[PDB]
């Protein structure tokens, strides 16, 4: 949409996962929280649906290994369940 | 013409505190809506920590009147406390005095309120709910001594009306809503049931026979009723560490109306997530309820909102604009902020909303 | 104290503004180059070991690519300390 | 530089600050006007003539104030209208500086009597219903100039465009509309509705660029309005007078005091007396009062459009520019017209300045004989459309291209102020990256992609000021006769002196372009107070290049190594005497002092082709052959 | 002087169709200075509604709905979409799906509707000496059949 | 700040028999007044539109 709705860095809404917690499942716990932060989501199939299309992306935050399905190159290709690979930020303070 | 003149002031409180100083002042050229003038009243609530283990907090509340030559008075004093958080008890007593007649009343109540829905999902895509349907309960059992000639003839007429007519649960509400309040109820969203009679008993006392009754009735909200939809907001009992007060008071005439408003309290100010605070969602029901008198003559508006804030807070989404920040100071006037005041001077319900943070 | 604020490394583009407010006592921001700085490469960063969360370098408003992000205390994630509220829009033509 | 910011001040104080700076306004006139004075009524020979005094001269000839004349009774009685006046000048302002305390301190109370007063009523709550009783106010300002006429200085209303009588019937007239258009707008106010809730920087950019035009078209009307017949008594009988100016060359003096020194003047170091029609002075004063308004005029409107930005990007960071109902944002907040709007513009300008300046070289080629041409092969002919000769006395070829100059000077400054207009948060490029603006002057963001200088909305100020030389300039040379057409002429090389004859110029205009320096300066350096002006203004000039080059690092290097030195010096040379540190201006600060002396440099300098003579003939110079 | 301001610009425009037919095209643009009586705003939203004949013979068309909107920050969806018959001229029947989405929440449901509207009153008199009938007092009853697969929390 | 409308449609019904050969744009519906003049009155203002 337009630059002066939402943010204008970012050409569409952001989130971040923010949880990580098992329970009785393993990754019950993705916590999508937006870039304003005023929610806390979950993979809610119409979230993956609003993904894969245009307008939805997701990030990682160095600070679920296998549990996310990360797969083989680079160290990172972090796939939620088959089609959409949610890129990841890097933090390195070190 | 009509000018309006009204001037505002918010002082707030750093930190994690959310209390804050409420002043006001307000004056027009327009008749009230009274079919009986002059008109003027002053308003004194108090509130002290009874005492935080049991969570007990103690509240007054009094009442002056003039009404087209004819003073009335009512005291109220009641210690409340939240028993769980959605059930409430009470105990207190006042009295009410209207021209010469005077009798005393002493009241044992506890209310429950009840939301329709539970959903969390209305708990994670809404940030800032508003409309919050429900229903409230109210247990009351009240005393009155019967010493008077006039309270034997109202206590004997009610037991007359009560034994006799079938009707009575349902025409009390006529009854009970005098005049225009009535018709608000309507409008205002609101809906009360019938009541529902417990026994009218009469015992021995002190001086002479006290009338016993205990009675039970309930209302539901679309959401609009503040009293259910906030039920968590408008009793504070945590930060009451300290006296608060309210003090108000207007004096109406056939001629324009004045108003004059001190306050300090919790409450003011309520988190709004990421950091940031917010001035609390105002209320509907005192909107609504003066839109019903406040579209009868077209006025000019002028006004002057000045908020305080403490030490390295900025506000920021302020809408409308503010006009002038001195250093510490923000203040509206004129422009969008006057057509919103001019808006919700006549019942209008559109959100001016401050966050700030630091 | 709480609300730390780690700069994300791969938006950071150098411009410094985050460093000049942190108290000279407390040099907690840095710099890092690996390379040549034209194509984007003295990117810098915060030390978290020195850092004691003034929020002059969050509530200052100056980070242009949203590299400043001042995680909250319990698990939420902010990026600029308001964000407009992202309404959608046409063209209209007065006949 | 911001202590006087906009968002610190409230509404009262804005009045109390204008009615302070009227009082001033008041004081400096009151100044000028025994600054004119000759002969001191008790008779005390006063002073001569600066150019001050020269430029509201004609003025105060016509209200028959000041005279042209040298007598007894003249003089006499100027001088004691010219005090009387001075003296009132100094009253109005005193009061109006007090006025302005009252204001500025709300303090609205009656001195007399014990009473107070509210700026709310006394009336109106926002702007649009102040527009109302300001014409009502204004009104009375022309009915009370049309009774100082008629009551002191005579010159009754009557309808006569030839005479200054028609001006005091005009006061009249305009005191007619401005009233009755006072009372509809205090009935119905008109409505811009975003000015009145950041009131104080939205409606001052909006009136301060609005005024710039205005100045703009009185520069013009004047240059027109000096040069009819009907002006001829103020303005032309400057020229059969003689003029004793300050700096003048002076009645020289040899080493023998004896000493043979220069005509017969009984004083030593006397003013040598200047004809005033062989030396352009009515010219001069036209070209000197014309450039002000139009110099101040431009730059009026720069400020205007940058305060704009100020604001514009201020709802842009909270969040309203998305809220505005105001049709003068919704045409812009699209983002695909800007591009279309910002493209037809700078297109435009590469059509305009390309025509002119493929012109301007193929003329000077064709004098040169450069690549073996002649003056034959020029555009010599080239002359504007007869539907637009009215506009032009003697249209030419030198008309053509000042016509279009002054739009492609004016479109090239457009792109800076459309680009702060438009990108003043986001642009195209940096909403292509994930970018922000956040301070309107911020300098850079480092050495990313290649560089990213000068992209805030106050370096677009910058270059718009930059740019707009090249049109202001040109005005000088026009209205001096600089023969804009060809960048040599009156060039004794090869055909320069041929331009006369082969076009029937029927004038003749000083020189070229770059021949415009070379003469000109004849004069300049004849006069020693106009020699040190020429060297202070080349001196600020290029300080202007210490700032604005890319070195700011380079200067922070030196000062720290500087500070070490002259605190290595009072270390065996003497004592223990230095604790200093050197400070260098930071980025920003230094664009904003680099534009300061390059455009206050240039336009020192301006003044001396302007105040040196005009020097247009009228002989066709005949053919070079 | 007087009272606020506040123009209210507004644009109408009809267009007909000629013979028998009864069709037309409607325009509209409208524009106010003054803040809507919503406790949440901002606010946005964008409405179609299409309809086709889906066969004549029964009588039955398609008509669809989509809404969304931006109501302080956030996204809601609600699309519908059914198949309307005339069964008698008191009578209709009604069979249609859709979905409802807010913020990240969604969920499917299928309909099988029927309407009967009665009035009070048929006076042929009330026909015959009015000429054009305005309030005309009546009762509507819904009988309403609605499944919604369950597979949230 | 005030409110923005935008409304394109094109349907049957618009026009209907009036008798005596006369047609009429059809009665306008009601309640959508009665409803929106619940908040329509709020601030006084000023008129101009064009019916074409
Ligand atoms: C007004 C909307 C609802 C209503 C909503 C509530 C709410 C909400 C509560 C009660 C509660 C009570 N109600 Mg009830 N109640 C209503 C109508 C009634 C009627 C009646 C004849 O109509 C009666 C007899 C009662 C009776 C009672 C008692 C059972 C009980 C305690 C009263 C109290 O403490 O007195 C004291 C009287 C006052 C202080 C008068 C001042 C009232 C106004 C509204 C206070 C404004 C607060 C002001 C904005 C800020 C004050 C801050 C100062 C720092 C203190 N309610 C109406 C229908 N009722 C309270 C309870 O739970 O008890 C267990 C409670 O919290
Ligand atoms: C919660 C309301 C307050 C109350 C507030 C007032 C006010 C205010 C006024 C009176 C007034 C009077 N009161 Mg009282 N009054 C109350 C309790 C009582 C009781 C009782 C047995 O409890 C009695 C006999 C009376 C008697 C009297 C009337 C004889 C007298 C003038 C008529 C009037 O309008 O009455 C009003 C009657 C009542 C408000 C309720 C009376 C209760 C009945 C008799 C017993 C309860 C019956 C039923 C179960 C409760 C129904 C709920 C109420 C309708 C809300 N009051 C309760 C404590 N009373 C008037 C006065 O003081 O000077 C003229 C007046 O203006
Ligand atoms: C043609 C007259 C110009 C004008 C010429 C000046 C000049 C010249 C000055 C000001 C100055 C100021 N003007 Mg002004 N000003 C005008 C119209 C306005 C408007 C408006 C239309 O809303 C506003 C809000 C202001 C506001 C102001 C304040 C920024 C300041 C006065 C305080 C002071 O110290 O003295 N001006 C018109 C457009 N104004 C004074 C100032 O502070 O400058 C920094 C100053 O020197
Ligand atoms: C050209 C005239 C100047 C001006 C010059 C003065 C001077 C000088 C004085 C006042 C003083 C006063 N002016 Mg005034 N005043 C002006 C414009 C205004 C405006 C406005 C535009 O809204 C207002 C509200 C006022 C209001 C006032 C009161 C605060 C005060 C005494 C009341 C009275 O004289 O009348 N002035 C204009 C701009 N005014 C007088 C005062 O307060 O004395 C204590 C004072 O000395
Ligand atoms: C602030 C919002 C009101 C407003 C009401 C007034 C009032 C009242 C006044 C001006 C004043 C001025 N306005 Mg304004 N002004 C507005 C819209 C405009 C617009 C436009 C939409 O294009 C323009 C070009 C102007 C321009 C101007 C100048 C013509 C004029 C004096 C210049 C100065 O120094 O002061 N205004 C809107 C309508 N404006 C002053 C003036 O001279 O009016 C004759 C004045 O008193
Ligand atoms: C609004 C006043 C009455 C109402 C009056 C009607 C009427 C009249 C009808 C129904 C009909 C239906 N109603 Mg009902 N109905 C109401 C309240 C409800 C509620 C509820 C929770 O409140 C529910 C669940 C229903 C349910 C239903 C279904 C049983 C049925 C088909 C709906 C439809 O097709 O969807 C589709 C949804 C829409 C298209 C949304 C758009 C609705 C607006 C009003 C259309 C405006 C038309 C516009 C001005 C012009 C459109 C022209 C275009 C060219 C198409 N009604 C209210 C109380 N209801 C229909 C039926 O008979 O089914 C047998 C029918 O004709
Ligand atoms: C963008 C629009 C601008 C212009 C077009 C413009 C033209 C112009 N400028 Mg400029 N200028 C700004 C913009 C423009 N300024 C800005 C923004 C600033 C910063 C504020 C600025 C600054 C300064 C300073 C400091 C000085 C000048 C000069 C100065 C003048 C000399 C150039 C000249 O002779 O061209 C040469 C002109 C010819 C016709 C060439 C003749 C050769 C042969 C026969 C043949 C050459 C071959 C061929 C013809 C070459 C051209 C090819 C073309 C046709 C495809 C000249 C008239 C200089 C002087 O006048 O010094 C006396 C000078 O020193 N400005
Ligand atoms: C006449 C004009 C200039 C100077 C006078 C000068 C002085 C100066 N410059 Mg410079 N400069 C340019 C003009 C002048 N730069 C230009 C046009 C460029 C752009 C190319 C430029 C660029 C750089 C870079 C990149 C660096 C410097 C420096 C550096 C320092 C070196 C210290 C030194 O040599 O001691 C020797 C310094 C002196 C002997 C200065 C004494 C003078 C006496 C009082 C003459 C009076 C000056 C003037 C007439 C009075 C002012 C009145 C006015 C306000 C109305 C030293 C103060 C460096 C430092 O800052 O630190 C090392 C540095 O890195 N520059
Ligand atoms: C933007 C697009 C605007 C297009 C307008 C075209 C501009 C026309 C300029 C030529 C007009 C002209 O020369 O007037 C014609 C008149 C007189 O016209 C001729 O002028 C000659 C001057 O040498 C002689 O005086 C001749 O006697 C006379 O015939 O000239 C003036 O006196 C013009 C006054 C100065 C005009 C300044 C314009 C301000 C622009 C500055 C902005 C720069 C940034
Ligand atoms: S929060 Fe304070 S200590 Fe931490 S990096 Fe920012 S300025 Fe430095
Ligand atoms: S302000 Fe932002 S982009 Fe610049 S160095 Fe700091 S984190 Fe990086
Ligand atoms: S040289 Fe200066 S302007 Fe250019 S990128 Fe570096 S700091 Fe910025
Ligand atoms: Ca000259």
């Amino acid at each position: 949409s337009g630059p002066w709705s939402g943010n204008a860095v970012h050409k569409a809404e952001k989130y971040f996962i923010t949880s990580a917690k098992r329970d009785r499942d393993g990754k019950l716990q993705i916590e999508l929280v937006p870039a304003s932060g005023r929610r806390k989501l979950s993979p809610t199939p119409e979230m993956i649906r609003r993904l894969i299309d245009g307008e939805i992306e997701i990030y990682i935050l160095t600070t679920a290994i296998d549990m996310n399905k990360e797969i083989i190159d680079m160290e990172n290709r972090y796939v939620i369940d088959f089609d959409k690979r949610g890129v990841k930020w890097t933090m390195r303070e070190i | 013409v009509t000018t309006a003149h009204s001037d505002y002031e918010i002082v707030l409180e750093g930190g994690s505190s959310s209390w804050g100083k409420v002043k006001a002042r307000a004056k027009v050229n327009a008749p009230p809506a009274s079919p009986l003038l002059p008109a003027d009243c002053d308003v004194k609530l108090n509130v002290k920590p009874l005492d935080p283990a049991k969570g007990f907090v103690r509240i007054s509340a009094v009442f002056e009147s003039i009404v087209d030559s004819t003073k009335n008075k009512l005291t109220i004093e009641a210690d409340i406390a939240n028993e769980t958080k959605e059930r409430r008890i009470s105990v207190g007593e006042g009295m009410v005095s209207v021209g010469d007649f005077s009798h005393t009343f002493s009241f044992e109540g506890s209310v429950v309120n009840l939301f329709y829905y539970r959903s969390d999902a209305v708990r994670r895509n809404v940030p800032n709910p508003i409309y919050m349907q429900g229903r409230q309960f109210h247990d009351i059992l009240m005393k009155v001594p019967l010493d008077n000639n006039d309270l034997i003839d109202t206590w004997e007429g009610t037991v007359k009306a009560i034994g006799s007519t079938g009707a009575f649960n349902d025409w009390i509400r006529d009854f009970w809503f005098i005049g225009p309040a009535f018709t608000a109820l309507n409008e205002g969203g609101q809906r009360i049931s019938r009541i529902e009679v417990n026994g009218l008993n009469t015992e021995s006392g002190p001086k002479g026979p006290v009338g016993v009754s205990r009675w039970r009735f309930s209302h539901g909200g679309s959401g609009m009723v503040d009293s259910i939809s906030r039920w968590a907001e408008l009793f504070p009992s945590d930060k009451l560490n300290r006296p608060a007060q309210v003090e108000a008071g207007f004096r109406s005439d056939s001629q324009g109306i004045e108003v004059k408003v001190d306050g300090e309290f919790p409450g003011v100010s309520v988190d709004a997530g990421g950091g940031l605070r917010r001035i609390l969602n105002h209320p509907l029901i005192p909107l609504v309820h003066h839109g019903m008198v406040g579209k009868f003559n077209n006025f000019n508006v002028d006004a002057q909102l000045k908020v305080v804030l403490p030490k390295g807070y900025k506000i920021r989404y302020a809408a409308p604009q503010y006009r002038s920040q001195n250093l510490e100071e923000y203040r509206w006037s004129g422009g969008a902020y006057a057509r919103w005041v001019e808006h919700v001077c006549k019942g209008g319900v559109g959100q001016f909303e401050i966050l700030y943070a630091q | 104290a709480k609300k730390h604020y780690f700069i994300i490394e791969n938006l950071c583009v150098g411009c410094g503004l985050c460093l000049d407010k942190c108290p000279p006592k407390v040099n907690a921001i840095g710099y890092k180059f690996y390379g040549d700085v034209q194509e984007g490469g003295f990117r810098c960063y915060i030390d978290q070991a020195a850092c004691i969360s003034c929020s002059a370098c969050f509530s200052g408003d100056e980070c242009p690519s949203g590299a400043l992000i001042e995680v909250l205390p319990d698990g939420e994630v902010l990026d600029f300390s308001y964000t407009p509220p992202e309404r959608l829009d046409f063209d209209l033509r007065f006949l | 530089y911001q202590i006087f910011d906009t968002e610190k001040l409230d509404d009262e104080q804005v009045v109390g600050g204008h009615l302070a700076l009227l009082g001033v306004l008041g004081f400096i006139m009151g100044i000028y006007y025994i600054s004119g004075i000759q002969v001191f009524p008790w008779g005390a020979p006063g002073f001569h003539d600066n150019w001050f005094y020269l430029t509201i001269k004609p003025r105060m000839v016509s209200l028959g104030i000041d005279t042209y004349s040298t007598k007894t009774a003249d003089l006499e009685a100027a001088g004691a209208r010219l005090l009387g006046w001075a003296a009132f000048h100094f009253l109005v302002g005193s009061v109006l500086i007090f006025g302005g305390w009252r204001h500025w301190t709300h303090n609205l109370t009656n001195p007399f009597t014990g009473r107070c007063g509210n700026f709310r009523d006394f009336s109106a709550k926002s702007y649009k219903e102040a527009l109302g009783p300001h014409a009502v106010y204004m009104s009375l300002l022309f009915l009370g100039w049309g009774i100082v006429m008629w009551a002191i200085l005579g010159f009754a209303p009557i309808p006569d465009f030839q005479t200054i009588n028609s001006e005091t019937f005009m006061s009249f007239v305009f005191a007619v509309i401005f009233f009755a258009l006072g009372i509809y707008w205090w009935n119905n106010p008109p409505n811009a509705a975003i000015h009145l809730n950041d009131d104080m920087k939205a409606a001052f950019s909006v009136h301060l660029t609005a005024i710039g035009y205005i100045n703009i078209a009185l520069g013009c009307i004047a240059f027109v309005a000096f040069q009819q017949p009907s002006f001829a008594p103020y303005y032309k009988e400057l020229d059969k007078l003689v003029f004793y100016l300050y700096g003048e060359p002076f009645n020289r003096v040899s080493f023998n005091f004896s000493g043979a020194k220069e005509f017969a003047d009984f004083p030593a170091y006397a003013i040598l007396p200047k004809s005033g029609e062989a030396f352009g002075m009515a010219r001069v004063v036209t070209n000197l009062i014309v450039f002000n308004h139009i110099i101040c005029g431009v730059l009026y409107v720069f400020a205007g459009v940058y305060h704009g930005g100020q604001y514009l990007l201020k709802i842009q960071l909270n969040g309203m520019y998305n809220q505005i109902k105001s049709i003068w944002i919704t045409k812009g907040r699209d983002q695909e017209v800007q591009v279309k709007i910002l493209g037809t513009v700078m297109a435009l300008c590469f059509a305009t300045m390309l025509s002119v300046y493929a012109v301007i070289v193929w003329n000077t080629i064709c004098e040169l004989n450069i690549f073996g041409t002649n003056i034959t092969m020029s555009f010599y002919w080239l002359k504007p459309l007869p539907i637009f000769q009215w506009m032009f006395a003697d249209p030419s070829i030198n008309d053509w291209v000042m016509a279009h100059v002054i739009t492609a000077g004016s479109l090239f400054s457009l792109i800076a102020l459309v680009r702060i207009a438009f990108f003043a948060h986001t642009s195209p490029l940096w909403d292509d990256l994930g970018l922000k603006k956040n301070s309107y002057s911020f300098p850079c963001l480092g050495p990313v992609y290649g560089g990213t200088c000068g992209v805030s909305i106050q370096d677009q100020l910058w270059f718009a000021m930059l740019w707009g030389i090249k049109g202001l300039s040109a005005v000088c040379w026009y209205i001096d006769g600089a023969w804009i057409a060809s960048m040599m002429y009156g060039v004794p090389a090869a055909d320069a002196k041929a331009w006369d004859s082969i076009a029937h110029l029927h004038h003749h205009y000083t020189s070229g372009i770059f021949y415009y320096f070379w003469t000109e300066t004849v004069t300049i350096f004849s006069s020693s107070h106009l020699s040190t002006i020429l060297m202070i203004g080349h001196l600020v000039w290029f300080i202007s290049f210490a700032v604005w080059f890319e070195d700011r690092g380079s200067r922070l290097e030196g000062a720290d190594i500087q500070t070490r030195t002259i605190r290595w010096l009072g270390k065996k040379f003497l004592n223990r005497d230095v604790n200093f540190r050197f400070p260098v201006l930071t980025i920003s600060d230094s664009k904003l002092a680099g534009t300061f002396l390059y455009f206050g440099g240039t336009f020192m300098l301006v003044f001396l082709f302007l105040a040196n003579g005009f020097y247009q003939t009228n002989s066709p110079l005949p053919p070079p052959v | 002087g007087s009272n606020d301001v506040t123009t209210a610009h507004s644009d109408y425009e009809i267009v007909l169709e000629g013979g028998s037919s009864s069709w037309g095209k409607v325009k509209a643009r409208a524009k106010v200075n003054a803040p809507p009586a919503s406790p949440l705003l901002p606010a946005d939203c964008d409405v179609k509604l299409n309809v086709k004949p889906l066969d004549p013979a029964k009588g039955f068309v398609r008509i669809s709905a989509v809404f969304e909107s931006i109501v302080d920050s956030t996204k809601n969806k609600l699309t519908i979409e059914a198949d309307i018959a005339n069964e008698t001229k008191e009578r209709r029947i009604s069979v249609g799906e859709g979905m409802v989405s807010v913020g990240d929440f969604s969920h499917t449901f299928s309909f099988e509707g029927s309407v009967v509207n009665l009035f009070y009153y048929r006076s042929d008199a009330v026909r015959r000496n009015v000429p054009n009938p305005i309030y005309m007092q009546g009762r509507q009853f819904h009988d309403i059949l609605m499944k919604v697969p369950l597979d949230n929390n």
